[PDB]
Formats: structure tokens, sequence, C-alpha cells
């Protein structure tokens, strides 16, 4: 419950992010979800393996700005490509006609 | 130019179409990609893909995020002709490694390597030889002026200096580094380093190679800087020697392969101008279409580019099958080797 | 508690539990003792007679007459009120010490097999609205009076041990108070969001700090919440922070002079101080003496 209010609060900052308002509750709750997978994973690791991994508080903070960083670049790189296209389809569209 | 156009439009639509469901996919697909960089770094190759495949991929699914449902984490991140690049550096083939030099490229927080041989180390030496300096760059964690000599100067400047023999524990004078707290004065970004301001420019990067096995790091540290195992496992070097035998034994059949895909990406790019030159041209050209036989020719010639494409990509696809199956057959040399 | 809660005040319902509260926390603090052993790991377990001291020193802090509002503010008999009261006082003596989440489980057993046995008159109407999972959490700063129009105009608020039903409510009142902070401490800003355990985190904190002769001592990985809801707290609570410059310069003697600054501060003019220390202010061991 920590980790999703946590992940609802960035989601809402995160402006440029683009999608259904139903999907976002999906992945606020996926993003919490993830941080008590590794922690989960971590535990079993040192079970199976005696290697120590710490995950922290921190350490979903980071995980957060990263997921932002790499979106925001991402969907820079798709939607310039998709208004390029999307200039061609209107006026290609009227040529056809 | 009806039979043509419609043509033309119907390959721009599929395309937007995929970039849109790109779009549409690229919530989770992201989602996918950054927790893998953040968290799975410190693990082995097994668990990485029980972390991923088999823990994360399952949530996504149930939860309703839309991903793409192969998701081939090396192919989204980077290109194909970088991954060619770190393989020149000195990065192994084999996939653990490849991953390990993603989150270096990709993390906000300072890379530490838990290499006990140098695998990780001499890949980051080879690569940044031009940010790098032989003498007064690498130092280890204790020198008598670690502080004023090595770190001071790789800031002030903006060199790449590399931590050696970190040997678990970290010092407490680092922390504000890794941290990376800055009290900006204009653009000089000073740092204060157990109670002194020091110039910090942007392109300074620190790297810091743990030499042990298994390494007993504190939360606190495990939190300030992504932990990459860089160890040498038999599952990794299986999968280098794999390689190593594939690039001896059935060559001819390996090298056409990597020509034809190099050729391919060519001509994708090459199909990029054609139909953007036309996109351009239509505009610029106005009234009488038919007429412009300047436009009208490569309406036609962009067809049998987009024709000449999609016949490759078939032959590409068929050609990742064929070595995928002597890939199996020359597996056990390498699983022995 | 016979002195500080008098018969003539309370109902004769509620002074039944009053009675029963100082024969309660005792059966309870057995039960406690004899389950959580200390261990190498786990050595702060060991419950002392400051662990009974400090359960009262919470209790006798709520005052007769909001025990005696109980019906009109949070809806409950008052006699029912003074159950929760102890309940959490309980709790935050014993429970906030233990480690890991199955421990406090256990504890939280203890809690209530011991209010329904030693509150046997109101068992059946404790037993329905008081568990581990339900939030009923005691503050000095729920009361939203001051309004601070042009600093603080309208009094102040007067910093009464209330009880508040619902996280939510609380969360409207404790997002105002970070909002606030951010505006008088402009230099140093606080970008922090108030989840359910982040909240408890600040009550259990702005408890410690609003106590006479109470000292804390927040034990979290590091990135756990522990500075900034403290500084959170001390600004809520009107008291006046103090935090360890560190530098290469200052040493053991310059600590003391930071020390003597603070009883300059608390033991003279009559300021409450909260002098913050963390693993990093420690430069070394001869400064936690
Ligand atoms: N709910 C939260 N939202 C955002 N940041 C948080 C939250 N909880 C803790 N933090 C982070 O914790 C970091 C350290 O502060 P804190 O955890 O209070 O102290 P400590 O350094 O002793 O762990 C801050 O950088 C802050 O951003
Ligand atoms: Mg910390």
């Amino acid at each position: 419950e920590a980790l999703v209010s946590v992940a609802e609060t960035f989601i809402k900052n995160f402006d440029k992010l683009d999608t259904k308002e139903e999907t976002k509750q999906e992945l606020m709750k996926h993003m919490g979800n993830v941080h008590l997978m590794v922690n989960e994973i971590c535990d079993e690791y040192y079970q199976k393996m005696r290697r120590q991994v710490y995950v922290t508080p921190k350490s979903f903070l980071s995980y957060l700005n990263s997921y932002k960083t790499l979106y925001i670049e991402k969907y820079d790189e798709l939607d310039q490509q998709e208004e390029s296209f999307k200039i061609g389809l209107n006026k290609i569209q009227e040529a056809t006609i | 130019l009806i039979t043509s156009l419609s043509g033309e439009k119907d390959r721009w639509g599929k395309g937007a179409q995929d970039i849109s469901d790109q779009k549409r996919k690229l919530v989770g697909n992201v989602s996918l990609s950054t927790a893998f960089i953040s968290y799975c770094g410190p693990f082995n190759a097994e668990y990485r893909n029980k972390l991923a495949q088999q823990r994360f991929v399952v949530d996504m699914k149930k939860r309703g995020v839309p991903v793409t449902p192969g998701l081939e984490l090396t192919s989204f991140l980077i290109d194909d002709a970088t991954i060619g690049e770190w393989n020149l550096q000195g990065l192994p083939k084999d996939d653990l490694s490849i991953q390990n030099g993603i989150m270096v490229t990709n993390s906000a927080r300072y890379p530490l390597f838990i290499d006990p041989q140098g695998q990780g180390q001499n890949w980051i030496r080879n690569k940044l030889s031009a940010s790098i300096i032989p003498e007064r760059c690498i130092t280890t964690l204790s020198h008598p002026k670690f502080k004023d000599m090595f770190l001071k100067y790789c800031m002030e400047s903006g060199l790449t200096l590399i931590v050696e023999n970190i040997e678990n524990e970290v010092d407490p004078m680092m922390d504000p580094v890794l941290e990376r707290q800055i009290i900006v004065k204009g653009k000089t970004q000073f740092v204060n380093v157990a109670g002194t301001e020091m110039e910090l420019s942007k392109e300074f990067k620190l790297f810091m190679t743990c030499r042990l096995a298994n390494p007993s790091f504190s939360p606190e540290l495990s939190a300030k800087t992504t932990i990459i195992d860089f160890t040498v496992t038999q599952s990794g070097l299986e999968q280098q020697l794999l390689g190593k035998v594939i690039s001896k034994e059935q060559k001819a059949l390996e090298d056409s392969l990597n020509q034809l895909l190099a050729d391919v990406n060519q001509n994708q790019k090459d199909l990029q101008r054609l139909d953007k030159n036309l996109l351009e041209r239509l505009i610029n050209s106005q009234g009488n279409l038919l007429d412009d036989t300047e436009l009208m020719d490569v309406l036609n010639n962009t067809k049998t580019q987009a024709k000449e494409v999609a016949a490759k990509l078939i032959d590409a696809e068929i050609k990742t099958k064929e070595i995928n199956e002597k890939r199996e057959q020359y597996r056990p040399v390498a699983i022995r080797g | 508690i016979k002195h500080m809660f008098k018969q003539k005040y309370f109902s004769d319902s509620t002074y039944k539990v009053i009675e029963s509260l100082t024969s309660a926390t005792i059966a309870l603090w057995n039960k406690v003792k004899s389950t959580m052993l200390p261990t190498p790991a786990k050595f702060h377990y060991v419950f002392n007679m400051r662990e009974l001291s400090r359960i009262f020193k919470g209790i006798l802090t709520c005052k007769k007459d909001t025990i005696n509002d109980a019906p009109k503010s949070m809806k409950i008999k008052p006699e029912l009120f003074l159950v929760g009261l102890w309940r959490h006082e309980a709790e935050r003596v014993l429970a906030d010490k233990l480690v890991n989440n199955k421990d406090k489980d256990t504890v939280m057993g203890y809690i209530q097999e011991v209010s329904l046995e030693s509150f046997s008159q109101i068992e059946n109407e404790i037993l329905e609205k008081y568990s581990s999972e339900k939030t009923f959490l005691f503050c000095d700063f729920l009361r939203p009076d001051v309004i601070n129009e042009d600093g603080i105009i309208e009094e102040e608020a007067p910093k009464i041990y209330e009880a508040i039903d619902s996280l939510t409510e609380l969360r409207k009142r404790c997002n105002f108070l970070l909002s606030f902070y951010n505006d008088r401490n402009p230099s140093k800003k606080m970008p922090l969001v108030l989840f359910d355990d982040a909240l408890k985190h600040l009550l259990r904190i702005s408890r410690i700090i609003r106590q006479p002769r109470s000292s804390g001592l927040l034990v979290g990985v590091g990135g756990s919440g522990k500075q900034s809801l403290t500084r959170l707290a001390g600004f809520i609570g009107k008291n006046l922070i103090q935090q360890i410059i560190v530098t290469k310069t200052y040493s053991d003697k310059d600590l003391k002079e930071d020390i003597k600054k603070g009883f300059d501060d608390a033991g003279h003019l009559g300021k409450q101080v909260t002098f913050l220390m963390t693993d990093s202010e420690v430069k070394k061991e001869e400064f936690l003496e």
C-alpha cells in the first residue's frame, strides 16, 4: 500500500505519460508489486546462492525516476516518428482523391 | 496513380498503426525494461530470467498493462550496431555481459562492478579510452591523498576515474559524490566532500570495481550505486565459446546473415528517404498531379524498394532459424569447453 | 493515576476502567516480556520498568476533558474511548520497538487478549471496535485551529491529545502541515508523500518529541523516512530543530558548544529543542558518548 501510494503521486507528476486512466491505476499497482517481488527474490537468492542483495525504499525512488527518463526519451522518438508519418497520411489521402 | 498511391497510403498507414500500437505497448515495455536496469544487476544469469521473465512478465499480463508479448530487452533498449561496438571494446558476446553493458549506459546511479577477474573493468578501460588517462585517474579506495590528487582533479577536469579494490566496505567521504547532491552556484555544480566544496563537471564519471566473488554491501551502499555482477560463470563462458565456435564452424552461413542484416538496415533507411522525398515533393509540387513526371517516377520507385526490403526480411527470418538450428547442434562443444 | 484522574469528574463506568488500566498494563507487560526474549539480533527487545513509565506517561498526557468529550467528538462511550487510549499507548511503547511484522502481530494478540479480560464490563464493545487492522491513533496537532493567515494571528491551536478515527481524515491535516513547512522553510525543500505507514511514523515521532523528558531513536535501513518525518514533527510541534554540521575543522570541542547552544535554548529561556542525529553526523564514536 506504501509503494503503490508513492507510485500514485509519481504518475500524477508525470504529465507526458499518455495512456488510459484505468491502465495508470494498473501500472501504479505493478510499480509497487515489482519492488516487493525483488525483496521476495533477494531472500530466495540468499537461501539458494548465499549472496545478499539489499533493496531499500531509496532503490524504489531510483526505479520510478529511471522509468520516466527512459519513457520521456523513448516517447519523444516514437511521437516525432508518428507525427512525420501522420503529415504523410493526410497529404497522400488528399492526393489519392 | 490510384493503384500506386493507395499502395503508398497502405505502407504509411500500416507503419503508423505499428508506431501507434508501439506507443500503446510502451507503458509496459518501459516498466519491464527499467525494472531490469535498476534491480536485476546484482543477480546471476539464472535469477535475472527468474526476476524478469518469470516474475515481472507474469505480473504485467495479470494487471492488464499493455506490453509486447516477447519483448527482447537487448533489441528494445539498445541498437544491434552498439552491441557490435562493445564486442570490439571487449564486452563478451554472452547475454549476461550485454545486459551488464546496457545497465552501465542507462543507470542514473554510478555503476559498481563485482568482477573478481577484471572482465567488466577491461571493458570500461577499452571503452572511454578518450576520457580516461593511464596515470592519475585510476586509484585504490585507500591512498595517502586520494581526495586531493585523483578525485578533486577528475571532477574539476571531467575525466572518468575508476576506483580499484573497493574491498566490500566503501569510505563515508565518497557518500556525497554517490548521492549526486549538488549545491548549484551558476553552472559550477560544487559538491561538498568531507566538508570541502569541489567543482564537479557534467562530463565526470565514476566506476567502482569490487575484486571479490561474494561481497556483502550495506543497504545504504546498494541504494547509492547500481550493483552489476560481471563475474564469468560456466553458463556465460558456454555462450561466449558457442559464439567463437559459430564464427569458426559454418562461417560462410553466419557471415552471409551479418552481410544481409547490414544491407537490410541500409534498405530500411534507403526506403525512409524515398517515402520522405515523396512527402516533401508532393506538397511542393501542388497542381497538375497527372503531368508531374519527376514525382510520378518515385511513387513507383518506392514500391520496388518496399517490395525488395519485404523479401529480404522474409529471407532474414529464414537464416535466423537456420543458424539457431546450428547453434543447438554446436551447443555440446561450447558446454563441454 | 488515582490523583491525575479523580472519581468526581468521571462517570462510575469510566472510573471502573481507570482502576482497571493500572492492573491491565502489568498483565500485558508480563505476557509480552515472557514471549519476546532478547537475542544477539533483536537485542533492544528486553522490556524494563521504563517501558511501564512510558505507557502511563502517554495515558496521563490525554486530559480528563478529552475522555469526557469522547461521546460528542469520537462518537463512542468515554469508558470505551479510554481502552483505545490504553491500547494505543501500550502499542506505541511495546509494539513499535519490534523489528519484524510477525513479532508485532503476536504482541497485538496480547494487547487484545488482555483488553478483553481486564475490561470485562465493555468486553463485547471493545472486541467489535479495536483490531490491529483498524486505526484509532492519537496526536496533539489534530486541531486545525492554526489557520495561518499572515503568520499565526489567531492565537495558536491548543495542543490537546485527541484520537483520529480514519487515516484519510488525518492525511488532509498532515498534507496541509507538509505544504506549510515547505512555505516556511523554502531553502530546504521536502518533497514527501504521506502513505498510511508514514503518517503512522509521523504521529509516533510527534508523540516522542511532545512528551517531556522523552528522547527517540529511529532505526531504519536508510531512505526509510526518518530525517524528513522528524523535521516535519519538529515543525508541527513548534519546537526548534538542531542538527550537527560535520566539517574537518569541527571536532568533539565544537560538538560540546553545539550541545551548549542546545541547553542555552532549552534549560535557559524555556524553548522546546529537538537535537537531531544520524549515522552521517556521528563522525567519531566519542560524539555519540
Ligand atoms: N514517501 C516518500 N516520498 C518521497 N521521498 C521519500 C519518501 N519517504 C522517504 N523519502 C526519501 O527519503 C530520503 C531520505 O530522507 P529520510 O528517509 O526521511 O531520512 P534518512 O536519510 O535518515 O533515511 C529523501 O531523499 C526522501 O526523498
Ligand atoms: Mg540513508
